[PDB]
């Protein structure tokens, strides 16, 4: 083969990408935010088969919404600059940097939660365009980091693994490993993954051995209770002497899936430990810097929340707070909302 | 001057009809149309060249002043008039390289054509020199003076008409001669340059009037 | 590199131009016989200056006329096809069977006439598309083939390289080596180039002191008589007994520059020798069979003509007649026919 | 062209002045008046010459070609028109028996001036030869800087017939000077009478 042709090739159609306007670019593709890139209907009807049946029937100015030809993963703007310039030029490009990198300067950005929020995206949006090659790619990157990264951004790892059919087989298999070897509780699971993963996932659970407690009768009717804001029916049920709110990890409940004002409203009750640790090993600060609401982490300070404890790994309530928080927001600006307070705290 | 009127604009028409006939024998040329054709394309270049003629004989009895003024010709033309129009010496120079290549009996017989055009064009020079001073002689009479002046009058323009039909009959008989010497194919071509350079002045005077 | 990705953007790019239609093709070029080609504007705008210019101009459904913008030598079909498929991918198109091969069946289609005129057309494509890559690819070609060509084809090659001005630099000065070295006539060098060329070779051949004798002032007369079909000034030169028909060979000028009737009415005077050879070693028929006009060769057949002679390198009328014929016409119908004529002559 | 239209009827109208001034001065000169009246009839006579210079320059500016071949005078004074107009020492030569009897001043003056403009008319009629010339010899080589050229000899031609035209008014100013008023009355009488008898033969030779 001659490589020097085809390199030649590649080039020139990288820079018919990186000018698009002065190589009359034929279609526009907008995102959910409002921004829009520029590309050319022949390119991506020859390397996406997906692109060409929809241009074919777009055809029967020429716009193409990616929040509904999508329609089942948000996916960002640098992602799909990433996915276009390997179909235009057959060749990988980094992001800028700042969006698959985090806000800690000692994390080096290959497990944290935006390079894998940025994986994630790219592989739905090779998967939806029909790429096998960038679906095999990043399958691959997929499967050598799943293993370093917090669980809980496994479990949106395996939420994509599902959506993406048949073509994530190996994600799918080692997510689902990776879940069921680990004592995740079956709440978290019901509320996040759907009802027919959920359900193949404790009946694998049960059939390999494993243990799988049943769920606590009075917690899950506390965590119904919780879920439905309705104050006076908490109330009712702790007046019975029969639960507790540690041993049902309330405020970890309440702090990760419930409002804001339903966690201040059981912190003002001032009955569980505010320092209680999780089955799964955090607290309750750990998993308000993940929920990332200042509200939550101003009240369990005021409240007496001690910040020097870390969880199994090592992390404390700050690492996690910066390794949750994109690497823009501090040069959406909630998350820096809650860096900046958890800093402000550290001086002190 | 009706006269003069009615001269200019026949060679308007003149004018206009050799543009044509030019196209016409270039095109044929350049077709490659039979001898038949095209002699028969020479003989009318030559019968319009005729016509000239008579027009100009036409305009020299009603005004012989107005021929010899040349300002019935574009300004660049007048460079180059002789009693009344062009030298046929000059013009055979000019249209020589393009009825090339000649016999050496044509070559001969054009070359005795041009040193007797040139001898009678001398002899026509000379004499209209005398005719000339004979009139500023004769003219400065009358004015002094307060039968004669107007036969003298009528003999000084019957001697200037006639110069001027010496004139044209020489330009024809070189012309016919040219036309007799030389095949169809190669007078065609001579007629063609003698066209093109007759239209070539004519621009480059409306280019000077511009 | 990787050279997967690359190849499956070739092959993609393969599939656009073998069906354009398929793959919203926004141009077309319109050759000189009546066909026309479809084409991508983006794709011809990036990979050559030339498109991109004349796509720019044109805009300030779109036809481009090659007959406007290439004026100055009749390309082919084939030649457009292989420089758009190697702007499509990339790749070398190789010519249809009958396009670089002749009529003749003794021949390897190597060094022949139907080939070297594919490679001319097509580098002089690659010429107006400032394609560098292919441009230098087929200058290689002709270089490589030039050596084995009769110089008659030469002297065309040596028109498209000076055509091709400063970038076909090395085809044009072997060209000039070549016929420099050769006894091209002088009338053949003034009918085959222009001024510059022939005063150029000239003053190549007189400084290294080869045999350039002058041409005869008579001889030049009854040439120049013949050009401009004046049989009758002829006819009076002969009169004169200046001139002979044999020593001016033209009979051959009249075949081989000259018109066919100007030629006809020579030979109605019957005053030369039909089989006379020149100092190339050519004989009229062989002129004849080299010009492909049918009616000069059949008047030189009804009259007096040996076909069994043969030239300095050795082929014969038939073969001349089938070398200067492509394929294709025995699988404008000139070759065709001058060839079925000069068989029929074989065998009677 | 406009603007020879234009100067065929600012000379036919220059004709009637002309005609008007000359029967005036010979009403003056017949009626022997006075030096002052007759002196102011000489002077508008140099004014309308004056007058006749100016409408020249302007109609040379139009068509300059058209001046040179003077089809613009009558028939008659064709055969003595140079370079636009008459030749001063030749209508010195018409006016010589008018103006006796002379002063030796005036005779040397008169004889100076005529040998003075006999070499101004040699050397511009040679310069205007050698113009012609160089006109003639480029035409034919351009035909069988171009337009430089066409400018700078249209120039040059323009200066000539600027220049002749200086000279005539110059020498007509210096007669005006050299005779007294009623010798410069009975001169200008004289040319008009010449000028209206030149037409007059033209109209003869027209009839
Ligand atoms: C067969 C003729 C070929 C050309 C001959 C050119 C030389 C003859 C010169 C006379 C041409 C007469 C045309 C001028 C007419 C005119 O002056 O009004
Ligand atoms: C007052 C002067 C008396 C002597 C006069 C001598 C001749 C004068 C010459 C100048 C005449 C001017 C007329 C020029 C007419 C013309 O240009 O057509
Ligand atoms: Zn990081
Ligand atoms: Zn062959």
């Amino acid at each position: 083969p001659d490589v020097s042709a085809l390199q030649l090739l590649s080039n020139s159609f990288e820079s018919v990408f990186d000018s698009p306007d002065d190589f009359y670019s034929d279609a526009k593709l907008v995102l959910s935010d409002g921004r829009e890139v520029s590309f050319h209907r022949c390119v991506l009807s020859a390397r996406s088969s997906f692109f060409k049946s929809a241009l074919a029937a777009a055809k029967k100015a020429v716009k193409l919404e990616l929040k509904e030809i999508a329609k089942d993963y948000e996916v960002g703007f640098d992602s799909v600059v990433t996915v276009l310039a390997y179909v235009y030029s057959s060749r990988v490009r980094p992001p800028p940097k700042g969006v698959s990198e985090c806000a800690d300067e000692n994390c080096c950005h290959v497990a944290c939660r935006p390079a894998v929020d940025f994986m994630l995206e790219v592989l739905y949006l090779a998967f939806i365009f029909k790429i096998p090659e960038l679906i095999t790619l990043y399958q691959r990157h997929l499967l050598d980091v799943v293993d370093k990264v917090v669980i809980e951004d496994t479990l949106v790892i395996l939420k994509l693994a599902n959506i993406c059919g048949k073509a994530c087989m190996k994600l799918l298999d080692r997510c689902k490993e990776i879940i069921v070897k680990s004592n995740v509780d079956m709440v978290s699971l019901e509320k996040s993954l759907p009802e027919e993963l959920v359900k193949e996932i404790i009946d694998r659970r049960k059939e390999l051995g494993l243990e799988v407690p049943k769920v606590k009768k009075h917690v899950s009717n506390v965590h119904k209770a919780l879920d439905s804001d309705d104050i006076e029916l908490v109330k009712l049920l702790l007046k019975e002497d029969h639960t507790n709110l540690d041993d049902a990890c309330a405020l970890h409940f309440a702090v990760a899936y419930c409002n804001v004002k339903t966690a201040t409203d059981l912190l003002k009750l001032d009955l569980a430990d505010v320092n209680h640790r999780n089955p799964r090993g955090y607290t309750v600060l750990h998993v308000a810097a993940m929920r990332k609401e200042p509200q939550l982490i101003l009240s369990l300070l005021e409240k007496g929340a001690s910040a020097s404890e870390a969880t199994l790994e090592g992390r404390t309530a700050l690492m996690i707070a910066k390794q949750a928080t994109m690497a823009v927001e501090c040069n959406s600006l909630k998350g820096r909302l809650c860096v900046e307070i958890l800093e402000q705290e550290d001086k002190r | 001057n009706s006269g003069i009127a009615a001269f200019e604009m026949e060679y308007t028409h003149w004018l206009e009809e050799q543009n044509r006939r030019v196209s016409e024998i270039r095109t044929a040329l350049q077709a490659h149309i039979g001898d038949i054709e095209l002699k028969m394309l020479v003989d009318s270049c030559l019968n319009h060249y005729a016509n000239l003629f008579r027009m100009k004989a036409d305009a020299a009895k009603a005004d012989v002043f107005f021929l010899m003024s040349g300002m019935w010709r574009t300004s660049t033309e007048r460079f180059f008039q002789w009693i009344g129009g062009f030298r046929p010496s000059e013009l055979l120079n000019v249209v020589m390289p393009y009825v090339e290549p000649l016999t050496d009996q044509q070559l001969l017989e054009v070359r005795n054509l041009q040193q007797s055009s040139q001898q009678a064009e001398e002899a026509l020079s000379q004499g209209l020199d005398k005719l000339q001073q004979g009139l500023v002689e004769s003219i400065a009479i009358q004015i002094k003076v307060v039968g004669a002046p107007m036969a003298s009058a009528m003999e000084n323009l019957q001697a200037l008409e006639s110069f001027v039909n010496q004139a044209d009959h020489l330009r024809q008989q070189t012309l016919q001669q040219m036309s007799k010497i030389l095949t169809t194919r190669q007078a065609a071509r001579g007629l063609l340059a003698l066209g093109e350079y007759f239209h070539r002045l004519r621009a480059l005077s409306s280019l000077w009037a511009a």
